[PDB]
């Protein structure tokens, strides 16, 4: 046997968002990420816990050292800017689909930079604020993001699903339907 | 068999002097975002057996710096990493402390995570079934759902009595669900007879034999 895999350790500080991010990938799913504000380690998977930590102060002082990095970056290159990258986004099911029986509608956002975005999830033409969850902003090969939004729901032939997506990069936001397809 | 995961150190740039002109960057008139961002890349290539830590350094939309354990010192991917690749590589202190960390950082992590993260093992939810409704319009496609599993490792076969049907399918590919679970379709196109069985052959490391569904 031979495993192979690969193990990121992914951060960065965005301006003028003053905002950062500190986490940590396994073949492409994230193990955790550190809460910079709480200064705590979250665990992707409750049960991951058990076998392992890690010290959140860490993340905090390496986002300190990406914050100063980014003022002399800015400074190096006259403050030049790049474009802003729109983002591609595909609604879909977590698992098949049967009536009444409790599943998760996945909202992905793929390809897009800077890691800054406004996610709606919309039932019936409706916010949904209750049974929603993210991920922070994940890796790709390349040096965009990606990122996962989450609506738990019951399936229906009476609901009507959309999820609007809005970026720096958009002239107008992005919005995706989905509804029970039989 | 909870030990503390380690992080690499991120390393201060220098300024005060230098600056670049002509920034080719894309523009495009729309709000000015500034990003540091860094991708510290552990390589296993067979466990801890060979390893190769790769760093890399993005400003905004472009790789400016790496640093690959191959090579054992910083090397600038563009101009704007040039001063960066010289100042470190200077600083002997820090280039032993970046060439340890293929020890202290990605070997020591990769030992914890074996005891959790490389077995992970969850088993796919195998189904088939017709798709559409009834009225064939030139095809009648056979769906193989397998969803819910782990890794991502999976093997999914189509079978028209005994014979396994290589063209006429249409996939999905992998999906990734971002939750440690992937799913995939992988359709049948067929013209079936009368006796004619069809078979979803589904082969994972999950499994200790394969998973057939027939239709
Ligand atoms: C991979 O590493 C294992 C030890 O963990 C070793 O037994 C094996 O020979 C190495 N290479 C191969 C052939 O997989
Ligand atoms: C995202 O929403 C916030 C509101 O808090 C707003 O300030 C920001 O402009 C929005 N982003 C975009 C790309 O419009
Ligand atoms: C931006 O950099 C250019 C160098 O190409 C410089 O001439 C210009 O003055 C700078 N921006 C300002 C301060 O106008």
């Amino acid at each position: 046997i031979k495993e192979e895999h690969t193990i990121i350790q992914a951060e960065f500080y965005l301006l003028p968002d003053k905002r950062g991010e500190f986490m940590f990938d396994f073949d492409g799913d994230e193990i955790f990420h550190v809460d910079i504000e709480k200064s705590e380690t979250i665990w992707r998977l409750e049960e991951f816990a058990k076998f392992a930590s890690f010290e959140a102060q860490g993340a905090l002082a390496n986002i300190a050292v990406d914050k100063a990095n980014l003022d002399v970056m800015k400074e190096r290159s006259n403050n030049t800017p790049d474009a802003n990258v729109a983002p591609e986004v595909t609604v879909l099911s977590r698992s098949p689909v049967n009536l009444g029986e409790p599943n998760i509608l996945i909202c992905f956002i793929d390809k897009f930079s800077p890691p800054v975005v406004n996610v709606t999830w919309l039932r019936n033409g409706r916010p949904v604020t209750e049974g929603v969850s993210e991920t922070v902003f994940l890796p790709r090969d390349d040096h965009l993001f990606r990122k996962f939004h989450y609506l738990t729901f019951l399936p229906s032939t009476d609901d009507f699903y959309d999820c609007e997506v809005d970026h720096w990069g958009l002239e107008e936001p992005l919005r995706k339907t989905w509804e029970f397809e039989e | 068999a909870a030990d503390l995961i380690a992080y690499l150190k991120q390393a201060s740039a220098k300024g005060g002097g230098g600056s670049l002109v002509g920034g080719g960057s894309g523009g495009g008139g729309s709000r000015p975002w500034f990003l540091e961002y860094c991708k510290s890349e552990c390589h296993f290539y067979n466990g801890t057996q060979r390893v190769r830590l790769l760093v890399r350094y993005f400003y905004n939309l472009e790789e400016n710096l790496r640093f690959d354990s191959d090579v054992g010192e910083f090397r600038a991917v563009t101009e704007l990493g040039r001063p960066d690749a010289e100042n470190w590589n200077s600083q002997p202190e820090f280039l032993e402390q970046k060439r340890a960390e293929v020890d202290t950082v990605c070997r020591h992590n990769y030992e914890i995570f074996d005891n959790f993260l490389v077995p992970r093992r969850v088993e796919p939810t195998v189904t088939v079934y017709p798709t559409k409704t009834q009225p064939l319009e030139h095809h009648n496609l056979l769906v193989c759902s397998v969803s819910d599993f782990y890794p991502g490792n999976i093997e999914v076969r189509w079978f028209r009595n005994g014979k396994e049907e290589k063209t006429g399918i249409v996939s999905t590919g992998l999906v990734r669900n971002g939750d440690w679970t992937f799913q995939t379709l992988v359709m049948l196109e067929t013209v079936p007879q009368s006796g004619e069985v069809y078979t979803c052959q589904v082969e994972h490391p999950s499994l200790t034999d394969p998973v057939t569904v027939e239709w």
